[PDB]
């Protein structure tokens, strides 16, 4: 029984282990993601600015 | 001028930290400075600071002056602290009325920008191509033949 318990509790640790890898993969991938979007939103932001100004004018 | 080697003399440490984490930002590695002004303008909304898109298109277009991109940050740091604000309103509009009132020896209500010639020829200070055209140019920047109050406001107004 000792041993069957510890085949499967290395499956299960083995199982979480793989998984844990894959969010890792995918924390990375949102993360360039993410300042992608601040740079794309910098971007927006300026050209606000700038259209405002002609606006007026 | 020599101003610019005083304020590279008196530097500021607390915007110190400011600009060198733009030469860290800028810089990735042995960087000789390459002059993204690209990145000079995401640096200085980033920093804090508030530079007009005009002020970055003339950073854009007064830089690389090697022709390599390569800048000295010698330089470059002397335009960054030059565009960045260093500049406490340039004194204050009683003084401003009260030098006016001593310059106007016309007593007519304002100076003319030749007595304003004539004033800055009895300093005994060199006139230049940089000198004597522009300075009557702005100081009745209305042209209106001689310089208003208003127009002597506006010819220095912001600077010390």
């Amino acid at each position: 029984e000792a041993e069957k318990a510890a085949d499967e509790s290395e499956r299960g640790m083995k199982v979480i282990e793989s998984r844990a890898q894959k969010d890792e993969e995918k924390m990375e991938i949102q993360e360039i993601q993410l300042k992608e979007a601040k740079h794309i939103a910098e971007d927006a932001d300026r050209k606000y600015e700038e259209v405002a100004r002609k606006l007026v004018i | 001028d020599d101003i610019y080697k005083a304020a590279v003399e008196q530097l500021t440490e607390e915007q110190k930290n400011e600009f060198k984490a733009a030469f860290d930002i800028f810089v990735l590695g042995a960087e000789d400075g390459c002059i993204s002004t690209k990145e000079l303008g995401k640096v200085m909304r980033m920093l804090g600071q508030n530079p007009t898109p005009e002020e970055l298109q003339e950073m854009i277009d007064e830089v690389d002056e090697d022709g390599s991109g390569t800048v000295d940050f010698d330089e470059f740091l002397v335009m960054m602290v030059r565009c960045m604000k260093d500049d406490s309103k340039g004194k204050s509009e009683e003084e401003l009325s009260d030098l006016f009132r001593m310059f106007d020896k016309n007593a007519d209500g304002y100076i003319d920008l030749d007595e304003l010639k004539m004033m800055l020829q009895a300093t005994g200070e060199t006139i230049t191509e940089d000198d004597i055209e522009e300075l009557m140019k702005d100081g009745d920047k209305n042209n209106d033949g001689r310089i208003d109050y208003d127009e002597f406001l506006e010819f220095m107004k912001g600077v010390e």
